[PDB]
């Protein structure tokens, strides 16, 4: 008796910005699904985040490295913003080796078949000396939510990075009148999502709907 | 007698002294939490007078300075 | 009487939490009562939360 929605369009505005159209929707269902999906997308989407760094010759973040523009703290903060999509495993170790003057960016990370750098232009640090060289081992783990390093339950030199696993950055939804075959009371939901580029928008929508359905399974047979 | 700074502290397990060096002074860069020993010191009676991290002051060791009186054999850490 | 002094410097990251004191430049001071999840905070038509 209810007209169920369909995924009808996915407008990839940019690599990290997309719009997903759900149609048709009954009265009231547009806002209900909009808010439910917005909350689930903002809180529950899994992603890959940098969790551990090992820079050669570095003992702690509160130190400098000769020939490097940034402090170790700022390098770690830059690595925290590194957006990576890992395929086929929940944990990977990337290697970064660079020498000579120039910006050390995400494109300089040693290529791995199962790892993809969505934004190669992400600057990690800057080498300012001809003889300066930087070598680091970056641990990337899969997770969801926000896991601070302080709350995580190791030799000296392994620097813990706060993990913000969520790939979703901004969620907006709009409910607009959708021209139905005959009916004029149906609507459509346009969900605009801005991410870090590591999640497929259709994958995100299906993941959020699956989470909502699994959470509803308790209510569907109440006891 | 004189107070001794050393890694040989009585009534403590080896796990509690893993962050100390041979001299008994915490390594640079060690991640310490409340109760962890920074400088192992024994006062003769020996009793445990080692400097410990204050409770809930978990932090990183970023610098260690040693000041030695004249005529005193400075340790290997020094 | 001092044989030896060992000074250890401990560096700690204090993250913001309820109970911490915040203020503007206008005398508007306050204490944080809750760290609200992002999906619970007020947001505008573009989906941007405050």
């Amino acid at each position: 008796e209810f007209l169920k929605p369909r995924l009808v369009d996915i407008e990839q505005v940019s690599s990290t910005h997309a719009k997903v159209t759900l149609e048709p929707l009954e009265r009231g269902f547009g806002h209900t699904l909009g808010n439910a999906l917005r909350r689930i997308l903002l809180s529950s989407m899994p992603g890959c985040a940098v969790t551990e760094v090992e820079i050669d010759g570095v003992l702690h973040e509160y130190s400098t490295k000769e020939g490097v523009q940034e402090d170790i703290l700022e390098i770690l903060l830059n690595l925290k913003g590194l957006a990576v999509r890992v395929q086929g495993k929940d944990e990977v170790i990337l290697t970064l080796n660079k020498s000579g003057i120039g910006p050390v960016t995400a494109a300089d990370i040693t290529h791995d078949g199962d790892v993809e750098i969505v934004k190669p232009q992400h600057v990690i640090c800057h080498l300012t000396d001809e003889n300066a060289s930087i070598s680091m081992r970056i641990k990337v783990q899969r997770g969801r939510g926000y896991v601070p390093a302080s709350t995580r339950i190791r030799p000296i030199g392994r620097l813990l990075v706060d993990a913000c696993y969520s790939p979703v950055e901004r969620i907006a939804y709009n409910v607009e009148a959708a021209r139905v075959e005959q009916r004029t009371d149906l609507d459509k939901l346009v969900i605009e999502m801005e991410t870090n580029g590591t999640i497929d928008p259709e994958e995100a929508i299906r993941r959020a709907a699956t989470i909502l359905a699994e959470q509803l399974e308790a209510f569907v047979d109440l006891r | 007698g004189p107070e001794e700074i050393t890694a040989d502290i009585p009534n403590v397990g080896e796990a509690a002294l893993s962050k100390l060096d041979e001299s008994g002074i915490v390594y640079i860069g060690a991640e310490v939490t409340g109760g962890d020993i920074l400088v192992g010191k024994v006062t003769p009676k020996v009793k445990d007078s080692s400097l410990r991290v204050p409770n809930g002051v978990s932090g990183t060791v970023i610098d260690v300075q040693v000041f030695t009186r004249d005529g005193v054999e400075k340790d290997k850490r020094a | 009487g001092v044989l030896k002094i060992v000074k250890v410097y401990l560096a700690v990251k204090r993250r913001i939490q309820p109970g911490d004191k915040m203020a503007g430049r206008h005398g508007n001071k306050g204490v944080i009562s809750k760290i609200n999840p992002i999906e619970d905070m007020p947001y505008d038509e573009n989906g941007t939360p405050v």
